[PDB]
């Protein structure tokens, strides 16, 4: 039952795990996305750290969350994962109890949420 | 109920407790469960009031037919019309019977009819609710040809420990002595018995 | 949920002008063995407050506990243990009425029927009953057991309503409760004859009597009853 | 009783499904469809208990699509009716048992073939050129028995499913308003515009 | 008792008696079956009075919780699969609830959902629930159609619960009448059953076999 | 097996005047053929002008009429001690009994004050729960034996013009205090007669915008 | 229903109360209890009421050819073996439950006899579910030796309890009184105790208030 | 499951001064489903009324019973039967079926032709006799109708007030019964005439 | 249950009555005729337990067969109906009741007046304008309270009854296999060979 609270405030107002996050975000491959007038469009960047690299089973840094949703992130990879994991199982479950497809704002707001819950617990 | 006969020396004495109950309220707490069915041959009655009452009815009834045309029955003939009726209706009777009576040729004789319809000669016979918990005391104490006295006491001491012990028991001892003098009906009360 | 085993029965009382008598017998009853004879079925709970049980009695050894305890508890840190802080009858009540009701509610009750008898610091009489289901009432008179059919008929004889509460005296009262204590030997089959009583007076306090028998009994009557409607010897 | 078949044929698997929801003495709705779809090529028909069929189908359902999504590969027939026969088996020895029969009707994208599962509430799994739950077997059965050919068109098979559901409809007491038909090929999941 | 919905080209009519008998006592002739979830959703009363009236207004609490999350009005599909998902999780248990959940979205059009407390959840387009409901059932049936009126639909709804009340022991008192439009839904009166059947026989023609 | 429940008798009524309103009960306790209290009173006043009786079993009536009481307390103390209102009352009843849903309090409930326009105001439940506003309302023992009178005497039902035929039903008038109170205690020594779980005493009572008081009439003792 | 019979110096006295019950309702608030079999022999009943009185006419029948027949004044010990004969017969399936009082050339007699045919002797007695009430009564105040004006008051007492006491009984008190040399004698509601009160209105409709459909003159004689 | 409760209907006597009146619902049903509208519970012999509820079948079994029996009573007797005989004649009736009874209620009215006195009685279903002066009830509704009694019923009534009386003591008590209603019959009987009247009630 | 539907018009009794009979979980025939004729203005409809039904009719039927022939006269309606209540009345009460149900139709010469009476095994007899045994009247009894005029010809009778089974065809769970529909009038008994 490990409990200890690691995401604190300090006397400046900071809270130093959840700014240490963003350093790590900030390490990891760029990525972009753009609004066309009809579509849009996830930009990813390759790591370039070493090739014999197999193509066709690496990860993909674009996930498709439902048929209608991608994510993409930047950061830590294992750590990417289990909010993708979670977004899909909601994605299901919202269409279980509600008999429509998650919004993609909906969806955002979800995993949002996982998040800030990780810097409060 | 708790009701005894025993035989001694010059004949034979029945007794009872006087409580019929429905439940644990007592219905009736001077009951007379001596019956007669003859001058001196009479019953102990246990079981169903009504099953018991009619049995003992219909036995009056032909002990007297009997008498009027054979003179007076054996105490072995009454306990027989008992035991026919009881036996051949054993599944609508709540029945259990110590039949008691007198003879010159044979004193004192205590016959016991239980729920079997079972007929059984005994020197003594206990029986009804409250019998259980003197079995043992009976046991000890039965004497055979002890005196008149002697058995209104062996009765008295007995039947006060199973009114003691059982609730369906109470109220006055009620007793009955026949003899070759004849029918003496004997009573005893609460503040007797209790304090023995 | 459960089954009585060693039983108590009646347990009656009433209110008087200045208090409250109750009485109960001492007998424990085993289905029809009439098994032990010198159980007290009356509870006094400190000066004030008699508290007399009928029902299962290893429940009613289970209450007397409870009862001990609330006493030894009322006292901890409590300066005016015996004073303005005493253990009131209400107090009890309201304690008793609270688990019996629990009790039954998780469907496993306290096999039992309670009167709680007292008078409040105010000289205000106390009188309810509480048993297995939690229900609760007070009234003048109030018995358990055949003694709601038997007692309270000739108790109510007495007191009525309110109004007669003032108009009965302690020999008055004393003596109904007497006489219906043998009316229920007479008739309930698991009754005894020794019984305990208890008056609890506003002025002379708890007065607790043991040992009591029925007496003045008439059964002289019965040796001129003989056979069942037919019978003439 | 509800209407559950199914039939395979060449390469094709045909299902039909009764429209009617009785509850009680009133037919409540006369154009059910008693299918989910899992896969683009995998169809589960259902019967059994008023409000465990549904919730067990979209239960399923919302499982497959899950897999599918975090995989981008849509699970096998014979795996998709793994799965369903696990959560039956786990079910029959829950506190509440989902009481739901089902058919799998699903073509295999991989081996090129059509295939059909039987499944029953309780866990019971096997695979079948046709099958039907309940007591739709008792009917059909000897007609399948005698004109099924494993190497029928869709077509003939449609018409070996008209004759099945023109014998239940004389010889069955209930009405069951007609059938659902559905067809899983390669091309993936449709339903016979008009039947009977 | 008797509850019918139906929906037609102008919404959903909801009609209902107000009946309440334990045994052969009636001890009721004024009760509310249609429950107003909210000004945009209607439910009806049959089966357990507490369980659906219950539930019923417990729903009305998550669809406006529903509403202040996602900011838009929640679907007769999601409302009505959250009273069907939760009354499913105490199957068993006893609940008792016949009901139909009533309302009109852009999205959706007219639209009920029948929902038991078996765990069954329909959409159609006629329902009737209850002891009376096959009467009701006979009167929609040869009458219904898509293009009714407003005012005839309504008249419809009145007469099928009116049938139902003469004819079952346990539906009667009155009827309550209900128009449910895409703006929400409109109160049509409540309609004491002794009244309306005299209006009714007289103006008719029928109910020939009664005296009056 | 053992039983959790019993039955103690009493019959209880709750009249809406246009701005006043009665609740009524008899005030004898009974078991099964025995008389367990001739005054036991089981309509309570609860403060903030609401009156309340629970009747039925009479421990799951006590219960609930204690977990009320305590529930007004509470709302005092949860809202800056804002009156509860009588509509908001009824609600919170509602979720008290349908909490014991599976195991409900065995009995037939009544409460009686004022609304928020000042006009007079009666709510029945469930044993489980179910509750509407209501006008008139007995309930318990004797119910059945009150509810037709009040029908024809309180909404004239039934009644019509004189030499109308039919053709005009008999206006509603509404009735003053003790004019209500008369058909209450009709309705008492009527049902008094004809059951025998009802006698002894009648305690009602009466709820207007000055508070509550209690008047309390004598019953036949058999 | 409370019913007792007390044995006095010179005859008995029976009683019972005025009150027959549906379930908790009650039908009549003045029902005779007190059957005759003779002239001289009467009878108190509690059980099925019509087996109480389908059992009383059929033995009083009897007994009345039976005393024609032997001319012969009928006697207690007589009416008491044909009753139990007959319930006997029934196994209880008759539920009369009987006091039976009477005077004949014999003496002055009191039985009690139930259901199944078992009978009792005593010089009081009860039966009803206000047996136990009237019982209580009976065994605080009995004595031997009571004179008839002693024996009503205590058989009327006894009643009285049940009346009170009991849910079962109430209203009336019927007596009737058989002594040695006399005729029996008869007291219909020798105690009134249970008057009701005038009501606090009158409920007289203004004629024309019922809705009348057809009206027609009916044909009562050939 | 109870014989009394599946047809439904009830019985309302009243006696007034020198007049009696009897009333009945017209209520036929099948538990919940109602059959018939016109299914009368009120038949009379002579000067002699009967009203009985309970099973349908029974009711119509007993009225042919008592036909026949009083046609044999006045053909030997020469008279038509009074109230208090026929009384006796209906609860020894009740009574032959003691172990396999008519499940019914009788009520039963009327007027003694010589004594001129009214006369009003009730039975079970094996013929103990409810012998009130006042009023009988039977029936699925008997509570609201011993209700509706004991508060509206004054005695010695003109027949002009007591059928108002005994018409709102059915009507209020029916409306209070799911089994009973349908319309009504109300017989106000007096020495010279009997009168009928079918009221006018709601049809649910 | 089965169909049995009964409605009096103007001059004539019409009678419909379901053709199926079922036994286990197979319709055994299609095609059943549950009336008997019991005089040539008097005809007889009934549904209830098997064996039972039958039996009885043709009970019936002989019984007003022999009076016809031993009076050289025809029975009124009423006076079959009342005659058939009896035998009812008798067998509930009897070891071993007819479950039976039955509509009696008949036209009456003397009185020129068609009568519907409806009879269920109880003994319970009404008449009646329309009537019907089961749960037949659920379904129709509210389009006959509806569209009943008793001035209606019997073509409009028979579009009243049309409707009434389309409605039982819709709403009941059960497939009765159609009606088959009788005319009583002044000329007697006729069926009508085309209601489909
Ligand atoms: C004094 O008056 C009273 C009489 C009675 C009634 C007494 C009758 C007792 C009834 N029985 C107790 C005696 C024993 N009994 C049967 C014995 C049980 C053993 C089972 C058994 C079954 C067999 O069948 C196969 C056996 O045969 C192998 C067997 O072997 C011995 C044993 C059943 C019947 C009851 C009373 O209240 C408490 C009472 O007090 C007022
Ligand atoms: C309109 O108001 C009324 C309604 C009703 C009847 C209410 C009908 C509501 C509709 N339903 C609710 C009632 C219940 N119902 C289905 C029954 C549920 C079966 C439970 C069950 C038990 C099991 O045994 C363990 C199961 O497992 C085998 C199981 O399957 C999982 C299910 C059907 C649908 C009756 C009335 O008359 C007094 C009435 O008027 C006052
Ligand atoms: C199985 O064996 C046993 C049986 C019993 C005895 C059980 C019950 C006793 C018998 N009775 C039960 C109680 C009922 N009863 C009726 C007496 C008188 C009825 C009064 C009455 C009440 C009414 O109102 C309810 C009436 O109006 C309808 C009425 O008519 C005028 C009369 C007599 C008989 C007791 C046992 O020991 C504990 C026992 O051993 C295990
Ligand atoms: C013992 O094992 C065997 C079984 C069989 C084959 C079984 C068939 C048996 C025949 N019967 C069974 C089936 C047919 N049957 C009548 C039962 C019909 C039940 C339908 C029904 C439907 C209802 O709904 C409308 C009912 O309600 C009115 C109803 O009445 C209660 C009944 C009676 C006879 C053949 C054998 O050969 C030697 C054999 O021995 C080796």
């Amino acid at each position: 039952g490990y409990d200890r609270a690691l995401s604190i405030f300090s006397p400046d107002g900071h809270i130093f795990q959840v700014e240490y996050a963003l350093e790590a975000v900030k390490r990891g491959t760029c990525a972009v996305g753009v609004k066309g007038k009809n579509c849009v469009v996830l930009g990813c960047e390759r790591r370039s750290t070493l090739k014999l690299q197999d193509t066709r089973i690496t990860p993909s840094k674009v996930s498709k969350i439902d048929s209608h949703v991608v994510l993409s992130f930047s950061g830590l990879n294992a750590d990417s994962r289990i909010l993708i994991e979670k977004a899909r199982v909601e994605a299901q479950s919202h269409r279980l109890t509600l008999e429509d497809p998650v919004t993609v704002e909906y969806l955002t707001r979800y995993v949002a949420g996982v998040q800030q819950r990780y810097t409060q617990s | 109920t708790s009701i005894m006969a025993v035989t001694f020396k010059d004949g034979v004495i029945l007794g009872a407790d006087s409580r019929t109950t429905t439940g644990a309220y007592i219905a009736n707490r001077v009951t007379d469960k001596l019956t007669r069915v003859h001058d001196k041959i009479w019953c102990c009655r246990s079981g169903s009031a009504a099953d018991t009452q009619a049995i003992a009815d219909i036995v009056q009834y032909h002990l007297e037919l009997y008498t009027s045309q054979y003179g007076t029955p054996s105490t072995e003939t009454a306990a027989s019309v008992f035991k026919e009726l009881c036996y051949e209706n054993k599944d609508n009777l709540t029945a259990g019977i110590i039949v008691a009576g007198y003879d010159d040729k044979n004193k004192g004789e205590v016959y016991t009819i239980p729920l079997g319809g079972s007929v059984h000669k005994l020197p003594y016979a206990i029986a009804g609710s409250g019998s259980t918990f003197i079995y043992g005391y009976c046991d000890k104490n039965f004497r055979e040809n002890m005196s008149k006295e002697e058995t209104v006491d062996f009765i008295k001491h007995s039947l006060s420990q199973a009114i003691k012990w059982d609730g369906s028991s109470g109220g006055v001892i009620r007793m009955v002595v026949l003899t070759a003098a004849g029918v003496e009906r004997l009573i005893f009360y609460p503040d007797e018995y209790e304090q023995l | 949920t459960q089954q009585p085993i060693v039983t108590g029965t009646s347990v009656i009382s009433m209110k008087y002008d200045n208090g409250v008598i109750i009485a109960a017998d001492n007998l424990g009853s085993y289905g029809s063995l009439l098994r032990f004879n010198g159980v007290e079925r009356l509870i006094p709970v400190g000066d004030n407050t008699v508290v007399g049980i009928s029902g299962d009695i290893s429940d009613m050894q289970h209450i007397e506990r409870l009862l001990k305890d609330l006493v030894t508890e009322n006292a901890y840190d409590n300066p005016l243990a015996d004073a303005e802080e005493a253990l009131e009858p209400s107090y009890i009540f309201e304690y008793l009425a609270t688990v019996m009701y629990q009790r039954r509610s998780k469907m496993n009750p306290l096999w039992n029927a309670i009167i709680v008898a007292g008078v409040q610091s105010n000289g205000d009489q106390f009188l309810r009953y509480v048993n297995l289901l939690g229900v609760t009432y007070s009234s003048p008179t109030l018995a358990t057991g055949f003694g709601a059919h038997m007692a309270n008929p000739l108790l109510r004889k007495v007191v009525d309503r309110e109004s007669d509460i003032p108009k009965t005296t302690v020999q008055v009262a004393e003596e109904a409760i007497v006489n219906a204590m043998r009316v229920l030997y007479y008739r309930d089959a698991r009754s005894s004859r020794n019984f305990s009583l208890a008056i609890i007076d506003k002025n002379t306090g708890l007065t607790f009597k043991k040992n009591l028998q029925v007496e003045n009994m008439k059964w002289d009557f019965a040796k001129d009853i003989k056979g069942y409607g037919t019978q003439k010897i | 009783m509800d209407i559950i078949l199914g039939i395979r044929v060449q390469d094709s698997v045909i299902l039909a499904s009764s429209k009617a929801v009785t509850r009680g003495i009133s037919v409540l709705k006369d154009s059910d469809d008693k299918t989910r779809q899992l896969s683009p090529h995998t169809l589960m028909s259902f019967a059994g208990e008023a409000g465990d069929t549904v919730q067990f189908a979209e239960y399923i359902q919302a499982n497959i699509q899950l897999y599918s999504i975090r995989e981008d590969y849509e699970l096998s027939p014979q795996a998709v009716s793994s799965f369903v026969r696990q959560e039956l088996a786990k079910s029959i020895r829950s506190r509440r048992p989902y009481q739901v029969n089902v058919l799998i009707g699903g073509y295999d994208k991989k081996k090129n073939k059509p295939e059909l599962y039987q499944i029953d509430y309780l866990g019971t799994k096997v695979e079948l050129p046709y099958g039907a739950h309940g007591y739709s077997g008792f009917y059909t059965f000897s007609l399948l028995d005698h004109h099924y050919r494993p190497d029928m068109t869709t077509e003939e098979g449609l018409d070996l499913l008209k004759l099945c559901v023109q014998e239940l409809e004389k010889r069955m007491p209930m009405d069951f308003k007609g059938v659902i038909v559905k067809i899983v090929d390669k091309d993936g999941i449709r339903q016979v515009d008009d039947f009977q | 008792t008797t509850t019918l919905a139906f929906r037609f080209q102008g919404g959903i009519i909801v009609a209902v008696d107000s009946r309440a008998t334990a045994g052969n006592w009636v001890a009721s002739q004024t009760v509310k079956r249609v429950i107003e979830i909210n000004p945009f959703l209607l439910g009806t009363m049959a089966g357990g009075a507490a369980d659906c009236q219950f539930w019923e207004t417990w729903l009305g609490s998550q669809c406006r919780l529903h509403e202040l999350r996602e900011k838009e009005r929640i679907s007769v599909a999601a409302a009505s699969k959250i009273l069907s998902n939760l009354v499913y999780q105490y199957k068993g248990a006893g609940l008792s609830m016949g009901t139909m959940i009533c309302g009109y979205t852009r999205k959706e059009g007219p639209t009920i959902y029948y929902v038991d407390s078996d765990g069954t959840r329909l959409k159609g387009d006629i329902f009737c629930v209850g002891s009376g409901q096959t009467f009701a059932y006979g009167v929609l049936d040869s009458n219904y159609k898509w293009d009714l009126s407003v005012e005839d639909a309504l008249y419809l709804g009145k007469r099928s619960i009116l049938a139902a009340a003469h004819r079952d022991a346990y539906s009667g008192g009155s009827v309550n009448l209900y128009h449910v439009t895409e703006d929400g839904w409109i109160y049509h009166g409540n309609h004491d059953v002794g009244e309306l059947f005299w209006k009714v026989k007289e103006e008719e023609g029928s109910f020939n076999n009664v005296i009056g | 097996q053992f039983n959790p429940y019993g039955d103690n008798g009493g019959t209880i009524l709750g009249i809406a005047g246009e701005d006043f309103a009665v609740l009524a009960g008899d005030t004898r306790n009974i078991t099964d053929y025995s008389i367990n209290s001739r005054y036991e009173p089981k309509v309570f006043d609860c403060g903030d002008n609401i009156v309340m009786s629970a009747n039925g079993f009479a421990a799951d009536g006590d219960a609930l009429v204690k977990r009320f009481k305590n529930s007004v307390k509470w709302y005092h103390f949860d809202h800056n001690d804002k009156k509860l209102s009588i509509n908001s009352a009824a609600r919170n009843i509602q979720h008290l009994l349908y909490g014991k849903r599976f195991f409900p309090y065995y009995v037939h409930t009544i409460i009686a004050g004022l609304d928020e326009d000042g006009k007079g105001a009666v709510y029945s439940f469930d044993p489980v729960g179910s509750y509407e506003r209501e006008q008139c309302r007995a309930g318990g023992a004797a119910a059945s034996l009150i509810m037709p009178f009040l029908d024809n005497q309180v909404n004239f039902k039934n009644q019509y013009e004189p030499g109308t035929n039919g053709k005009v039903k008999k206006p509603l008038k509404y009735l003053s205090v003790e004019e209500v109170i008369k058909l209450v205690r009709d309705s008492f020594t009527s049902a008094t007669e004809r059951h025998i779980q009802v006698g002894d005493g009648l305690e009602i009572l009466i709820v207007t915008k000055d508070g509550v008081r209690k008047e309390f009439y004598e019953l036949k003792r058999d | 229903t409370t019913i007792v019979g007390v044995k006095f110096n010179n005859g008995v006295v029976i009683a019972a109360d005025t009150r027959s019950t549906q379930g908790p309702i009650v039908a009549d608030k003045n029902c005779a209890k007190l059957h005759r079999i003779s002239p001289k022999i009467w009878c108190a009943g509690a059980g099925t009421a019509a087996d109480t009185e389908a059992v009383t006419q059929l033995i009083g029948s009897n007994i009345e050819l039976h005393s024609l027949y032997t001319s012969r004044e009928p006697r207690v010990v007589s009416a008491l073996q044909m009753l139990k004969q007959h319930l006997f017969k029934y196994q209880g399936h008759i539920g009369a439950y009987l006091i039976v009082a009477g005077v004949d050339p014999t003496g002055s007699h009191l039985f009690s006899i139930h259901a199944h045919g078992s009978t009792d002797v005593g010089y009081y007695l009860s039966l009803g579910s206000g047996s136990l009430a009237a019982m209580a009564v009976l065994e605080s105040h009995w004595k031997q030796d009571l004179t008839k004006e002693e024996a009503i008051k205590l058989a009327s007492d006894a009643i009285q309890a049940g009346i009170w006491n009991d849910l079962g009984s109430g209203s009336n008190v019927d007596v009737c009184v058989m002594e040695i040399g006399k005729d029996a004698e008869y007291l219909r509601n020798y105690l009134t105790p249970n008057v009701r009160e005038e009501k606090q209105k009158s409920y007289k409709f203004p004629r024309g208030t019922t809705a009348v459909l057809k009206e027609s003159i009916v044909n009562i004689c050939d | 499951s109870d014989p009394s409760s599946i047809n439904g209907g009830i019985v309302v006597a009243m006696t007034g001064k020198d007049c009696v009146a009897i009333a009945c619902d017209l209520r036929l049903g099948s538990q919940s489903l109602g059959v018939s509208n016109k299914f009368e519970k009120i038949f009379h012999y002579g000067h002699v009324f009967l009203g009985i509820t309970g099973l349908a079948t029974d009711v119509t079994t007993l009225n042919e019973m008592f036909r026949y029996k009083t046609n044999l009573y006045k053909l030997k007797e020469e008279r038509a039967i009074e109230p208090e005989t026929f009384t006796q004649l209906v609860s020894s009736s009740l009574y032959e079926r003691r172990f396999g009874p008519y499940f019914v209620g009788p009520v039963v009215a009327g007027i003694n032709s010589k004594s001129g006195k009214p006369f009003i009685a009730g039975f079970d279903l094996i013929g103990c006799i409810d012998e009130a002066k006042d009023f009988i009830v039977s029936g699925t509704a008997s509570d609201q109708l011993f209700g509706m009694c004991e508060s509206l019923y004054e005695p010695n009534l003109e027949p002009e007030d007591l059928f108002e009386t005994i018409s709102q003591a059915l009507l209020n008590a029916a409306d209070r019964d799911a089994l009973s209603g349908w319309g009504a019959v109300v017989y106000i009987i007096k020495k010279d005439e009997v009168v009928k009247r079918y009221l006018k009630m709601r049809q649910d």
